[PDB]
């Protein structure tokens, strides 16, 4: 059965995809009697690109099944050999079988190992075997009746000459799923395995978002796994046997694919995984207006499509926090990544620079491939004071890489649009330095400005920080509040770690004094006390000059 | 019989100068 | 002499997670059946070297009954034209042909270049020849791989596709029990004398993983060695019984070899120990207990912060007149604080080339954090700290991109579990107000001039190892010293 | 020797350390010297090429693996240690580092009447004077 | 503005070599105030390249003969910060001064493909705003 | 064509160019079409090979050995203006290039085309020649 595989019902998501393949490849090989009657000699060769996973060999399989067509398999990098010239023979050998035999069909999957674009390469062999295709595949008359199937990985490494009329003329770029497709999909994996009934495939299918053709089946896997792993400790299932009746009660429910969904993540972004933390909405304090309008124009474009088709405002991707420093802008962003529902790429501004030439855009242009992959994505630049500096801000040249990142960057986010929903949020803390060609329309449109905290914003946030830490019942922070004016969440944070040392100070105090002397803890609430000494030293950072520069770009926009 | 060969020749680095306004 | 799953503590989750992924699919079968669906089998180890991993490859190897080859890195490469892939495709065939079977690929970095930064025809046609074999036409019947690697991210996404390496587990740093574990696995076998405590010598190493470990148990036994081999003469011939029996490794020997071994990582930026001492230093009484306080308490009581349930303060930045004691404070941490100390000047770390600096910046803080808990000590940090936009003529900017770096990767979405800062500078004006910010820098301590008590406390301190004059006495000194520093 | 091992065909360096390898290990117990070790280990991480990657990652297999040392000793010379991989500088490829630094009046000294063992002295000549006023001699 | 020097003046060179290579043509220099500033007028500056690039500009605009029939249009909000070396006569010497009718023109034209409501008229945006422009 | 004069025995391209160009000889005063010279001449200072640099002195050799009473001219067309030989555009063998940079050709390219087929008989491919504007070939 596992030699079977499956024809059309394997491979989901992708109609109009599979309908075309299968227009190629069934009736010329079967009937091409149609095809001379219009009058149109059908093509001999058809490429298939996109990301890895997400089907190209399963397609193969679909149309080897499918169609009972004699097929012969070679492979890229298995044709040469040791010996002085025995690849070409080996490609000769393999045409002549696929016109002897019968109306064949030959799949060579990756063809990168084969066309090194004749550009960066130095040897002389992958020119023979080049050539050696070049003709064998030109010189393919209408009779011949035999079609080559083609799989590459990344199609812009290709010799062009394969490109040219006559050879390969249908590419088909098989892209990534939708929420119908990945459902499908998700139905088609998992029908045979048993699954309990409390699950909704729809929400698992509006959660999947990078996720392509493979990386479900992971998951699903994984939940499977998942499931298999809990029921083994409760039972106390010995390794030494297998009790029937367990075997029976076996059901993957809906928490095992959250458990996976929690562990797994879309497979084009496994590189750039980032170390997880838990903020929530109502951790951070204040702000709530800007948090309400962040999260509104974020959940737009995901959740009511008919909408945002239904109307003609261009969707502003593009977003800049700017502020005094200790706000909460990396709060947010932090916030954002972790409870958004959607991919989410974090980059400090520096890290992108290398030394080595081209390579800084090179990596610009490969994260921002990236971020086009696992559509929908939120890729967050960290102080655009490092890659958006003024082009005049410094006398002395650095070696003009600048205006080459900087340029890289504005073609890379001027050739954007509604589709792969990329909403690039930036942070900076001196908004003077940032270039304006970032901040015109279209680019970079919603600024936001994160002000100092007001009294009762300002309350929120202490009672923020102080959500997980036990309390004594008898204090009241109002008055904290009321005598802080110029403060930051930094500042209170500070107040708050202050008084968290007193408390400790004094808890370690008494344990040893009760240690040589000989409830547990006499103090396991903070005091009034603690916050007066932590106070004592307390202060605000900000200044007064900063402040008053930033009054003065607000009033100026 | 034939035989290979690798190669690894050279890159292209960037750098940095400093000057003074007057 | 074998090594089994007791030899390989300090890993219970991932070798839980490895133990599951190689026996039961190859222990009872049938429960995947019932499932319905087919297990994992491609899974890649990555960490720091010398965690043990290839230690986890051993165990696995050594316990199940199955077939296993191993395949070195570069070994397969070979001269003759199209020699690699016949290799690949043998070892295959062979893993294939026999049994049911465990590859061990080790140092994946060598034949995974990401096949697109690479040059060479040879490594894209391994690359390609590799991802069909374990993805492709008739790919795996019944055969699990486990691939070895120190940098995950020199790999070709399409290698970390499920189906090739579905699940990436993280063979990290241990927790102090868990070099608990090792130490126990590692002096299990010898004979120790009954004053051994291995707890508090696990409490005490702060960043050692794994072969540091063994380095310092040898260590220890090497110096119990060289401790007996000294009362007894040469003996070129043979060895008596009586001292080849009742050797015994005192709890000092353990402590010794503690005061000279280092972390592996640590040891590209290693400082020679000056020996100061908290009696070094005169005066600053009341700002010494503060630090100290600072510092240990977040590594020896850390049930009270979760009982708390906050985070400490971090940062700390002294300031005032030259030559106050602030470089000895300094000294005084490095050499007597458990916790690990980077010494690093100024200036050291700026370079010639577009980008090297924030590199080094960054190599500095990742070492750092990994051997956490640590120190690190910026020496007159307005050299790296300027006033942004201050300098009409720059250097494209050179000092904005290096106090950019430093300001998001000391705060930002880290993990910030145990770094502190020690900043000096005697010159807290040209520092950019982002720095001052608490979380970064939360304590701003200002070292006066010393007063007259302070001045005697001074002199005593300095005159510690002295032979003095038995009439000398030193209040006059100070009465008469009013507006001195610590040099003078 | 450091680059004695490196040749023109691709695939070729890292045998010939598999051989050296075998054959010290297939002889007697052994030691192995490699000298000038900094051109078989730029850190392969901030070098650009191929080869070098491929010797050191055969090399770090070498030293510790699968049945890593049956016997054997390995010593290593460099000029500066902190241009090499970090990856070996840790126990079980690179136990311990020992600095042979500047030596002091006396081991000028020492070194002094080694050297000037084979040559004919006056009975006027004293070392001590010498080796005094000899500061900063490498030996 | 190109960060390596001379490359600067490179950039106006080969956009004058394009423009007459296509000739006729329009240079739409947008936002002058940059370009047309007085040479060496700001004391601190990157070697006084604005000098240079105004420099460039000057001799490569006063070549223009009869030939070619290049024609260079401008654009600015401050006309008060413009070179009076650009503004003189022989190379720039026109001088238009700049409604209500392209603002219903340009707000009909930026409604095109909307779903209006049928019971609203844009004459009231038209005669409410008078000195706004179409981007806000 | 360009990528078609290579074959397994080893310098048959030069015996193939000269089996050409004494056949161009021999039979009456002829043109020869070299299609695709960017495969045959890669330039020369970014390639790496030997018996490309063989083939290149070959073709030098033979353009260059063409006398009067031989009366042949050579046609090359080539994608890239860029990638090409000095060597090969030296003076005495290529010297006079064109520059080929419209609707009635579109329509008599379609005429050319879609005559072998059952295709309609309510159709006007003027119009179709006239909407089609940047299409080519
Ligand atoms: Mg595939
Ligand atoms: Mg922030
Ligand atoms: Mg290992
Ligand atoms: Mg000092």
């Amino acid at each position: 059965n596992n030699m079977n595989e499956v024809g059309y019902d394997d491979i989901g998501g992708c109609r109009k995809q599979m309908a075309q393949i299968r227009e190629m490849v069934e009736l010329p090989l079967r009937h091409p009697q149609l095809f001379k009657a219009i009058g149109i000699k059908p093509p001999r060769g058809v490429l298939m690109y996109g990301p890895p996973g997400t089907g190209k060999t399963l397609m193969a399989r679909a149309v080897a099944n499918e169609t009972g067509a004699f097929f012969f398999l070679i492979n890229g990098p298995e044709v040469m050999s040791k010996m002085a010239g025995e690849s070409e023979s080996n490609l000769r050998k393999a045409f002549e079988e696929a016109e002897k035999n019968a109306p064949a069909i030959i799949f060579i999957d990756e063809i990168d190992s084969i066309a090194p674009k004749r550009d960066k390469t130095n040897g002389e062999v992958e020119r023979r075997v080049v050539s050696q295709l070049l003709t064998l595949m030109d010189g393919m008359k209408a009779r011949s009746n035999v079609v080559v199937i083609a799989a590459t990985n990344r199609p812009n490494s290709i010799d062009p000459a394969l490109r040219r009329f006559g050879r390969f003329d249908r590419e088909v770029d098989i892209g990534i799923p939708d929420a119908t497709g990945r459902l499908e999909v998700l139905r088609i994996h998992t029908k045979n395995m048993k699954l309990a009934d409390d699950v909704d495939l729809e929400a698992l299918a509006a959660e999947t978002h990078g996720y392509v053709g493979a990386d479900i089946a992971s998951l699903c896997s994984e939940a499977a796994m998942q499931q298999i792993r809990e029921k083994m400790d409760l039972i106390d299932l010995d390794e030494d046997e297998i009790d029937a009746e367990v075997l029976d009660s076996l059901g993957v429910t809906m928490d095992n694919f959250r458990f996976a969904l929690g562990n797994s993540n879309p497979s084009a972004l496994r590189e750039t995984v980032v170390e997880s933390v838990n903020v929530t909405w109502d951790d951070v304090g204040g702000l709530d207006e800007i948090k309400e309008e962040l999260k509104e124009t974020v959940e737009y474009p995901v959740l009511h499509p008919d909408q945002y088709t239904k109307f003609g405002l261009s969707p502003s991707k593009g977003v800049l926090f700017y502020g005094p420093p200790g706000t909460g802008k990396t709060l947010l962003a932090k916030a954002v990544a972790t409870e958004v529902s959607a991919n989410f790429i974090s980059v400090k501004g520096p890290e992108l620079l290398s030394m080595w030439y081209g390579e800084s855009e090179s990596n610009i242009r490969d994260i921002f491939d990236k971020a086009r992959a696992a559509a929908p994505t939120v890729v967050f630049l960290d102080e655009l004071d490092s890659i958006a500096k003024a082009r005049g801000g410094s006398l002395g040249d650095a070696g003009g890489a600048s205006d080459r990142v900087v340029n890289q960057l504005l073609t890379e986010m001027d050739g954007m649009n509604a589709k792969k929903n990329v909403f690039v949020i930036g942070a900076t803390n001196r908004p003077d330095q940032i270039d304006p060609a970032i901040l015109r329309p279209g680019r970079l449109d919603q600024l936001i400005y994160v002000p100092l905290p007001d009294e009762n914003a300002r309350l929120s946030i202490l009672n923020a920080q102080l959500r997980k830490t036990p309390l004594e019942p008898g204090l009241e922070l109002t008055a904290i509040a009321k005598a802080t004016q110029g403060f930051s969440g930094a500042d209170l944070l500070y107040i708050v770690q202050r008084a968290a040392k007193y408390a400790i100070k004094d808890s370690i105090e008494a344990h040893r004094q009760h240690e040589a002397e000989k409830e547990v803890d006499p103090v396991p609430y903070i005091t009034k006390e603690h916050f007066a000494e932590a106070m004592k030293t307390a202060k605000r950072s900000v200044s007064d000059a900063e402040l008053r520069r930033y009054e003065a770009y607000s009033q100026q926009m | 019989a034939a035989a290979a060969a690798a190669a690894a020749a050279a890159a292209a680095a960037v750098a940095v100068a400093v000057a003074v306004a007057a």
